[PDB]
């Protein structure tokens, strides 16, 4: 009924938690690490696309790393695990927002506030699209202000 | 762009090519040609077109299953596509030719409450990344979702750098997995 | 009342009739007549009676699908009903008549663990509000739920004010949407 | 998966949040509004019938507003997004309580506390029914007391 | 073990036998024999064996449904097992015999992506606890499972204490209830 | 959907909550009572096997108590109610951890901390296995230490 896959990327770090997206995982970007305080929200939140993508990428890594691949590729593994990795109803929300001409996430682009000196970052939220055009930063500036207030509170 | 003095807005973008070994990836080349790449060797070509390839009204699924010459991944994707069609009730509208193990499905799309509607909704949710350009209207119309093309043709194909218009994404296929057998009519008293 | 000096207890009653343009609304008139309204013009009347209207064992679903002529929403509701019956194995119990595009279905309910129990469970879940009066006990008995009536008849009908016992509510149908194909039996090696 | 549809009724208010049930959404009642503090619980809690009903009513509103109607009604959209809107296993719990002769929620009647002077209200909880008879207030008076204590705590 | 001076580490183990009256409980006797106990009276015995018992290629599920002599719980478990097999496309692999309410299913299991692999994949999930010993490799392989045994035989049996290697558990059966009809291939255009 | 079954207990106990596993629900054959604070986590947590098993045992108790037993054993009730009682994707996670050779939970054995004087206990967490051998305590001692910190935080 609910996702359960846990992210295990703790080795060789300054804190037991967090998760790092490597260069191959990102488009024209270097390796990016997110701390324990931000990644730990993924255990609880149900309406975060980035957390679903983190679980998908981690499952892809673990699957290609621990399970012997077949000679010809299979699809049964994801067909089982997807309900444990992601909220398919979040995809359904985004598709519903697409058909009713509301801005929606296509799971490509994400934004986060990065503290310049300390380096602490927010949990990335998805950059919405509408008809193929990304929303300008001004379309959700109050959300960015709210996120800044949220990590000033932390 | 600094917020509250010291918090800098920064941007991230995910590369979902790397998920190809574990799951399919759906993406679009242009308004007619769309692709579901399974691995780096095989995939499906979903083409909206006015040119028909199958003239007959057969889909010999049982013979194809008995011979077992096809890619199980691609036939699984075809089953997920067909079982996700809402209210499919015209067996003549869909033809197939699996001779030699290939996959070549043809949905005849020739208003609300029609075979074309169900096929096109499942086509969009299967190719959700960039299939919105395949319509007369991008959004605001779901039940009466009509495209000028008369046929949707699903053919097995090899891997190339296909999708110019949208990036690879498993989200459409992964979304359609829960929709399987969810809104389908009963053809017999025992399923 | 007034709790803690300053907090007053107050109540709501949701008018779910306004959900009619998007949802099926199920509710009960009396113990032998229940309704599922789809919009303001169409619905299904479920009726527990000793009077049968179909005297044959046919149920020509394939011909009805080939001809269409029926409301797709009502056929979807009928499919959700039939696929939600647990352990359906006697096909001769269900007969039906779709001639002319209408919808008419008859389940033959003529001590438990039988097909009548499976039909009655999905019946009372489909019309959740006000189906307990139709049952012999109304509570405490699930695996041997039973009614004295011999046939459950599901007929398409026009819209009228029918909820004199229970208010219109989509909850039964929305609950049974998850029940589809969940407790059916296999009849073939290849489903 | 899990419910994801978000309630958007922020415009024309003194706080960006909350939700208002109009006179059409209520039986023999006028417009009644609930604040951000109560409605924000719906984003997290998995066992509130009223939050499911709010998502259903909001989706009905958005669907009639932002989608071209068909010539004849079709229920494809609800069959597609019900799990995005509601928790069907909450309905399963209520049905299980119904067949076990336990009081259950038939999603019709709800109750909430209302501060007399400030007007602040709690999240409406469902008034349980058993064999066609609503429970008296005395049957769950301690629940009301606990809700009042929660309101004073916040 | 005392942690931080005042907290003592303690353990409990759940007795799941008490759940027998509400749900099936699966357990392993040894490498070949596994069991799914229903109630304190009935169950299924799943044996991996070199020896066949059916020896023909008929599976008359429809006639078994007509006669209605079988146990409904056991037949529902058989349906849950079979509908959970991914990519089943060889009807000849499964043979059945339902004479007089009996249940006797046989899977033929004769290197990756075959019917034997799918049947064994569902077999490690039907009896999750302690079925790893049956495979040549306990873990690290999912898509290319083999067993030296040549047949999987499911037969109805009476209750007896078989839980020698693993304790009773409903977790496998309860897990596979969501697996049903999720990786099945389409055999008809109107299912 | 999501689990919604509520645990019915607290008759005769010193607080209105918690849950007690009787002599029949345990291999050791001794009653074990857990307080309100530990069991209240089961209302929210989505990745606790003990909570799912606790809901299953409670549902078994209520089903034998309140529902008439048919002459022939039937399993329709659990077949519909499983998604309301348990997170099947937690079982999927444990199966995945098993196939990939990661230590997993087979739902048999659980461990909890217990304050020596006050008797306060944490929510039991599952004891993992790997190829038929229970993990030694030293394999997760830090996790136990972390749990102790949580007990010191409360
Ligand atoms: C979510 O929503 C966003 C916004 O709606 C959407 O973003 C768009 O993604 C698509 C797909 O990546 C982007 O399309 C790419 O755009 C670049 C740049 O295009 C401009 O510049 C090039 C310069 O060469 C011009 O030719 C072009 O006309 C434009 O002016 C293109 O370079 C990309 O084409 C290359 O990649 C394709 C896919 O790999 C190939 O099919 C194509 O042949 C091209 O490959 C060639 O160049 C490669 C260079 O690395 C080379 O490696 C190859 O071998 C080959 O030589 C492509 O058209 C589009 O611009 C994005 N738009 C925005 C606003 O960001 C996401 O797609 C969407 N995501 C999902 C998952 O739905
Ligand atoms: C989860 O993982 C753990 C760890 O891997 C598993 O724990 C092992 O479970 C097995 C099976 O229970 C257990 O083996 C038992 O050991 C006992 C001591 O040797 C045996 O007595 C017992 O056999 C008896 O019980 C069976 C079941 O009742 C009978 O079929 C059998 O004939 C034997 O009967 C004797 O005992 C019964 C009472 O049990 C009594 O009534 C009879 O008269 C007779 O005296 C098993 O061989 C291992 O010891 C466990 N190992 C550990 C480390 O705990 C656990 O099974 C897994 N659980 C699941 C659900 O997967
Ligand atoms: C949830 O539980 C409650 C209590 O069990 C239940 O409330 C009942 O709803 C019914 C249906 O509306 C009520 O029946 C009405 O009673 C009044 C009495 O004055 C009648 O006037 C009504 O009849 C008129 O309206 C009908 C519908 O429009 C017409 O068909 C009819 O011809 C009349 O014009 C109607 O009979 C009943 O009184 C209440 N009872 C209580 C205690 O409130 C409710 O139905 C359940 N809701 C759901 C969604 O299941
Ligand atoms: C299952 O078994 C039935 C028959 O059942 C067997 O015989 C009964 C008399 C009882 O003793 C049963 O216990 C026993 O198992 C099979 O029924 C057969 O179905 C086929 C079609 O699939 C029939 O062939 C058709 O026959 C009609 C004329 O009757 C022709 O018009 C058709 O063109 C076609 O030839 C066959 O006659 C019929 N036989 C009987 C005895 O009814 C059923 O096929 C079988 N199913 C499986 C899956 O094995
Ligand atoms: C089915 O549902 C629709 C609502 O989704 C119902 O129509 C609605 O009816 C109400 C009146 O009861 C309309 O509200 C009012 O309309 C008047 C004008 O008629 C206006 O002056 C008021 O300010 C207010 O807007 C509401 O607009 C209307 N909505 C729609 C979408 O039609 C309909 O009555 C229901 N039918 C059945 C069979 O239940
Ligand atoms: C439950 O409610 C239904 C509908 O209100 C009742 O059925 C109705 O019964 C009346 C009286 O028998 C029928 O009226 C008769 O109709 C015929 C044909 O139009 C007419 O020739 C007679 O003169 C008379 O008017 C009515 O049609 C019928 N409606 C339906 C929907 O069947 C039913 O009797 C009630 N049952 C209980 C248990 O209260
Ligand atoms: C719905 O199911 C019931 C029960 O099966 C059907 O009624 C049954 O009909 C059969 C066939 O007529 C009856 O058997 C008959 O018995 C008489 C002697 O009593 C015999 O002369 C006939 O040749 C035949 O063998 C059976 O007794 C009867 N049972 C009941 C409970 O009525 C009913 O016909 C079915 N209805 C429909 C619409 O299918
Ligand atoms: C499919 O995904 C795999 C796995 O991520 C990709 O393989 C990587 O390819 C890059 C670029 O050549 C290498 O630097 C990595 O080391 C590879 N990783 C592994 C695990 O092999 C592969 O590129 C993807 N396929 C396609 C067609 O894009
Ligand atoms: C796809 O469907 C169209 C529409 O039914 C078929 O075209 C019809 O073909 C018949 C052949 O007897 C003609 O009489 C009709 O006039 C045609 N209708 C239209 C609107 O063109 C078409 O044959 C089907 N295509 C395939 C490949 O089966
Ligand atoms: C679609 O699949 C078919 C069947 O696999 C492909 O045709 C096969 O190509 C291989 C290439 O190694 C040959 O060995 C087989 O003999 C071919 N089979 C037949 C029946 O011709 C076909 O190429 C694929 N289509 C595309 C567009 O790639
Ligand atoms: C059930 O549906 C049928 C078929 O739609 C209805 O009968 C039709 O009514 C329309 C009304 O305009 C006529 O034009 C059709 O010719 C009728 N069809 C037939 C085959 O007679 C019928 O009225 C509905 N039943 C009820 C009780 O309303
Ligand atoms: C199946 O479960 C039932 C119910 O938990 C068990 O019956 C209990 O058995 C104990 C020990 O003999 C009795 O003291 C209880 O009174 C019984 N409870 C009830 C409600 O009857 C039964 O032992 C289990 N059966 C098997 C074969 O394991
Ligand atoms: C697992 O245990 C079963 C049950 O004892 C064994 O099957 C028995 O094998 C003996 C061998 O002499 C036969 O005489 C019995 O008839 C068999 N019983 C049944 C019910 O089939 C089986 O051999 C054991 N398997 C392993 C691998 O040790
Ligand atoms: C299980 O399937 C195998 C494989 O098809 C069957 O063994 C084959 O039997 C045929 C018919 O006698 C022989 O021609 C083949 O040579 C056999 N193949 C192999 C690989 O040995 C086996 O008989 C089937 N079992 C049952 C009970 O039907
Ligand atoms: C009977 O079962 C055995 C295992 O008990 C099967 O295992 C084969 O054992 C031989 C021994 O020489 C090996 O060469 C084979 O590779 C094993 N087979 C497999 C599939 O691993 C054996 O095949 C069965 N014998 C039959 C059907 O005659
Ligand atoms: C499998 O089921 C069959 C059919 O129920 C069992 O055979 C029946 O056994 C009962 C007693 O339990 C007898 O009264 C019936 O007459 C038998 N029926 C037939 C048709 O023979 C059979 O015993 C079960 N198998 C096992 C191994 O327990
Ligand atoms: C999306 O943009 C295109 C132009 O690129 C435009 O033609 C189309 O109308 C827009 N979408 C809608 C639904 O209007
Ligand atoms: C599991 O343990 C057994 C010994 O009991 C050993 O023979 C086997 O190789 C082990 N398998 C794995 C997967 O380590």
């Amino acid at each position: 009924g609910t996702f359960t896959w846990t992210l295990s990327d703790s080795e060789g770090k300054d804190t037991p938690g967090g998760y790092c997206l490597t260069r191959w995982m990102l488009i024209e970007a270097e390796l990016k690490c997110f701390g324990n305080t931000a990644v730990a929200k993924c255990n609880e939140k149900h309406d975060e696309e980035f957390c679903d993508m983190l679980r998908l990428f981690d499952f892809n890594k673990q699957a290609i790393q621990r399970l012997k691949a077949p000679a010809q590729m299979s699809i049964q593994l994801i067909n089982k695990a997807v309900n444990a990795l992601i909220n398919d109803q979040l995809i359904m929300k985004n598709h519903l927002r697409d058909i009713m001409c509301i801005p929606y996430c296509n799971y490509s682009k994400y934004w986060y506030l990065n503290h310049t000196t300390t380096g602490r970052t927010s949990l990335p939220k998805c950059w919405l699209v509408s008809n193929g055009s990304y929303l300008n930063e001004t379309h959700f500036s109050d959300d960015i202000e709210q996120q800044a207030d949220n990590m000033i509170t932390e | 762009s600094l917020y509250k003095g010291v918090y800098e807005l920064q941007t991230l973008e995910l590369n979902m090519e790397t998920l190809n070994m574990t799951m399919p990836l759906s993406c679009t080349k242009n308004n007619s040609h769309h692709y579901i790449m399974v691995g780096n060797e095989t995939g499906l070509e979903l083409t909206l077109t006015n040119t028909s390839i199958i003239n007959h009204k057969f889909c010999n699924l049982s013979d194809a299953h008995k011979k077992n010459l096809y890619d199980h991944a691609l036939m699984s994707i075809i089953s997920t596509f067909h079982l996700s069609i809402p209210n499919f009730n015209q067996y003549e509208a869909m033809s197939c030719d699996f001779n030699g193990g290939k996959i070549s499905v043809q949905y005849n799309l020739s208003h609300c409450g029609t075979v074309a509607n169900g096929v096109l909704q499942t086509f969009m949710r299967m190719a959700w990344g960039g299939s919105y350009i395949a319509l007369d209207s991008g959004c605001g119309n779901w039940d009466c979702i009509m495209t000028s093309y008369q046929y949707l043709i699903i053919q097995n194909t090899t891997w190339e750098d296909h999708c110019q218009f949208s990036r690879p994404s498993p989200i459409g296929y992964l979304g359609l997995l829960s929709q399987r057998t969810r809104d389908i009519y009963i053809s017999r008293r025992l399923l």
